[PDB]
């Protein structure tokens, strides 16, 4: 009908989704109200300016931002000087989602840089001459798999990688993030991700690890960084994704987890918060919404007959609207929420989340929902590794040719 | 000595006491990627850090240098590692170092490295006596700081400092009853002290939570805590809960109350209650109300729940196809 608004966030009923603070004000509600008011202004801008809304992913602008960043960054990025393989991964993955090819000159330079970051005793550090750490190790492996050439695959010293992983393994099934470092669920994910991609998983590498992760699921249904801690989207993604790799998702209460994540989508903003009673943030478009494909697969593997065969169990439309309307910087790049500045991390995860929200797939069944102009459609991403599913298959196939180190 | 932000800070390449050392430029290769155009101050500190790291020079001057490298990039875990090597190797006073870490955490409280460093120091000293008051000051500025809560749990658990924490939780719940980190701490404290199997404790917690819900019916944290502490034994185990929630319907309703009702019904059906079908239809009605009107952001979840309940609890569910 003509009176009908096709955008969910702009419908008249949507205003009923604004925060009800029960006339009891606290820091939490004051902060939430501020965000909602800012977001409402964005939603309303079309109507106040008397224009018809047009949701356009600014691809050319994002590409220019990325293409440049891959080469050179301002000193705004000094705080990421121990995380340079993350920068490689975020940028290459964003480019991959936007279906922009990686010049072979670029590919080889990235390979060579990551070689310099690799420790003689296994794993990758944040930069040349830095000690190894599971976080940049994960990023480096993803980045090399995105490139996906013989040269890239060959960078990874698999024997040393496995030795490095063992040196971090704790008796209780957990892993240190690095030597002398801290333990949390991120490390289980980082180790499982690189070990599965490169085919170095031995019989006992992950002994006790599934059980350790399960101890991090708490009374909320989500997963905390360590046993006892508040549930958080980032840690919940690491936990579930690692269990999926280990084929041990059933170690978790999947139903309380499903209930928890779906509750993290914000009824007004459309995006996701990282934990209960905190603020929406575009990067959770991946960390939180990425759980839904993982849960779908796990539940489906149990023969759940009630599963949709065309949508994930979150509001795909509302998430796209949040990202497209609220998270794009006009000059290129994406961001956390309106008012925040662009950066490569949010550019990666906002686009990853957009792809997830666009593409449903469960075995043979496929269904896309693309809000705004059709050119908005991104390439799909693998919900476990967050690189293209084609890159996952190609890497695993290549490394399965090799023997697990030690045989 | 010379603070990184001192008006009279001087570059290391200009310091007489560093003249014997050749700085080590970063090895980025012939054609760099993600190359950061560092400020002069940053590149100068890190060129000298590379030099002392490479030489493994364990000196007072190297120790002081790590303080500047950390201030420039507190996420540089390599610098933190070398600083800890120097602490032990130089036999530095660890309480002085505690003074240092408390200051850096105050300025950069969201960084992982600073909290791990503090933990190591506490472990080395076997002294937790400053911890709870220090953390409380951080939480007074950001009551949801995740590392702060994590460090607090670690300290309490490792040193058995349980006695005053429920009192602390109650104070913070008064300041902001919506603070989810504080509801989590409540559960952490009770779980590890009395447990929730103690009927007087459970009863006390449920009464407390219901009282909070009445004060702030749209506060999701109280709702998740009520569900959290009741659900492992199974919501249907508590027959009065349902009627008492329905009594809040009139003037304390929310999508949270409605959703909780569905959770109760789901568990009732799971444990084969009286009036199977009556309960089912009540549940299915609520799922539709939620999906279509009261909680549409979660329409896919609520329709999945509706389908799930239908599929396994309808009168036709166990009936053979031939019938
Ligand atoms: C405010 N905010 C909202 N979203 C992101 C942020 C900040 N984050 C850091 C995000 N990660 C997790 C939390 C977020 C909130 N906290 C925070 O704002 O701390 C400061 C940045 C102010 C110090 C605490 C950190 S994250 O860097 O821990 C992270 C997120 C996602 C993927 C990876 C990582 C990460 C990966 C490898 C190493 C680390 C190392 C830091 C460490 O463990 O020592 C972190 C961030 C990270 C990178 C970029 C870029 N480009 C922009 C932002
Ligand atoms: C693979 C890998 C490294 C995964 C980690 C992903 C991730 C997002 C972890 C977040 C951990 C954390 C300390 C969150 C708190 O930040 P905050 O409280 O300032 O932000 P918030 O308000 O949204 O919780
Ligand atoms: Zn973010």
């Amino acid at each position: 009908p003509v009176w009908s608004e096709p955008l969910y966030s702009l419908r008249p009923e949507h205003a009923r989704e604004r925060l009800q603070d029960d006339s009891v004000e606290t820091v939490t509600s004051i902060e939430q109200a501020k965000v909602e008011e800012k977001i409402q202004e964005v939603f309303s801008s079309y109507k106040f300016n008397h224009l018809v809304p047009r949701l356009v992913l600014q691809r050319e602008k994002h590409f220019h931002y990325l293409k440049r960043g891959l080469r050179q960054l301002t000193d705004a990025y000094e705080c990421l000087d121990a995380s340079r393989p993350w920068l490689c991964y975020w940028i290459l993955h964003s480019l991959e989602l936007l279906d922009e090819p990686i010049p072979q000159i670029v590919a080889t330079d990235v390979c060579q840089f990551l070689e310099l970051c690799q420790s003689p005793d296994g794993g990758f550090g944040g930069g040349p001459g830095q000690y190894p750490h599971l976080a940049p190790t994960y990023a480096a492996v993803n980045a090399l798999c995105i490139i996906g050439t013989e040269e890239a695959y060959n960078v990874i010293n698999r024997e040393k990688l496995l030795q490095y992983l063992y040196s971090l393994k704790q008796p209780d099934g957990s892993f240190l993030m690095h030597v002398g470092g801290e333990v949390d669920v991120r490390s289980a994910y980082c180790a499982a991700s690189v070990a599965s991609l490169t085919n170095i998983i031995t019989p006992d590498l992950f002994e006790g690890t599934a059980e350790w992760i399960a101890r991090c699921q708490n009374w909320e249904g989500g997963i905390g960084g360590v046993p006892g801690m508040e549930a958080h989207g980032g840690y919940t993604f690491c936990g579930l994704a690692a269990l999926v790799i280990l084929k041990k998702e059933r170690s978790l209460n999947l139903k309380s987890l499903l209930q928890w994540v779906t509750s993290r989508q914000m009824r007004f903003e459309g995006g996701f918060q990282g934990r209960c009673n905190k603020l929406v943030d575009g990067c959770y478009s991946f960390w939180q919404a990425g759980l839904l494909p993982l849960l779908h697969r796990a539940l489906h593997a149990q023969g759940d007959p009630a599963l949709s065969m065309s949508h994930w169990m979150f509001h795909q439309q509302a998430l796209q609207e949040y990202i497209l309307m609220c998270c794009q910087c006009p000059a290129g790049g994406l961001l956390d929420k309106p008012g925040k500045s662009r950066d490569f991390y949010h550019t990666c995860y906002c686009l990853s989340g957009l792809s997830i929200a666009q593409h449903f797939g469960s075995g043979a069944m496929l269904h896309d929902v693309v809000m705004g102009v059709p050119e908005n459609v991104l390439q799909p991403t693998h919900p476990v590794y967050n690189i293209g599913p084609d890159k996952v298959i190609q890497a695993t196939t290549h490394f399965l040719q090799k023997p697990v180190p030690g045989f | 000595f010379l603070s990184l932000d001192s008006p009279t800070y001087v570059l290391y390449r200009d310091r007489a006491e560093w003249a014997d050392i050749d700085p080590v430029p970063q090895n980025d290769g012939p054609s760099p990627v993600v190359q950061i155009i560092y400020s002069e101050k940053f590149r100068d500190v890190y060129d000298y850090f590379r030099a002392v790291l490479q030489r493994d020079e364990r000196s007072e001057r190297a120790f002081k240098l790590t303080r500047d490298a950390i201030e420039l990039n507190a996420a540089n875990y390599t610098v933190w590692h070398f600083r800890r090597v120097l602490l032990r190797s130089l036999q530095k006073d660890l309480q002085e170092e505690m003074n240092y870490i408390i200051a850096i955490i105050e300025e950069q409280p969201k960084n992982y490295q600073v909290w791990h460093h503090r933990r190591v120091l506490v472990e080395w000293l076997k002294d937790p006596s400053q911890e709870l008051e220090f953390i409380a000051d951080i939480l007074n500025q950001d009551a949801k700081n995740y590392h702060a809560w994590q460090h607090r749990q670690w300290v309490i658990q490792e040193f058995r400092l349980w006695d005053n924490e429920l009192q602390y939780v109650d104070q913070l719940l008064k300041e902001d009853v919506r603070n989810n980190s504080v509801w989590n701490q409540r559960h952490f404290v009770i779980s590890n002290t009395t447990g929730y199997s103690d009927r007087a404790v459970l009863e006390r917690e449920v009464q407390y939570t219901l009282e909070m819900i009445k004060l702030v019916p749209h506060n999701e944290s109280a709702w998740n805590y009520l569900k959290g502490i009741l659900q492992d034994r199974g919501l249907s185990r508590y027959p009065n809960l349902l009627n008492q929630l329905l009594d809040l319907q009139p003037s304390h309703s929310s999508p949270y109350l409605i959703a909780f009702l569905v959770d109760i019904y789901e568990d009732m059906l799971e444990n084969q209650c009286d009036n199977k079908e009556d309960i089912l239809n009540k549940a299915l009605e609520l799922c539709e109300i939620l999906a279509k009107e009261k909680d549409t952001i979660r329409k896919e979840y609520w329709r999945y729940i509706g389908r799930s309940l239908q599929s396994k609890h309808s009168r036709e569910s166990d009936i053979p196809a031939s019938v």
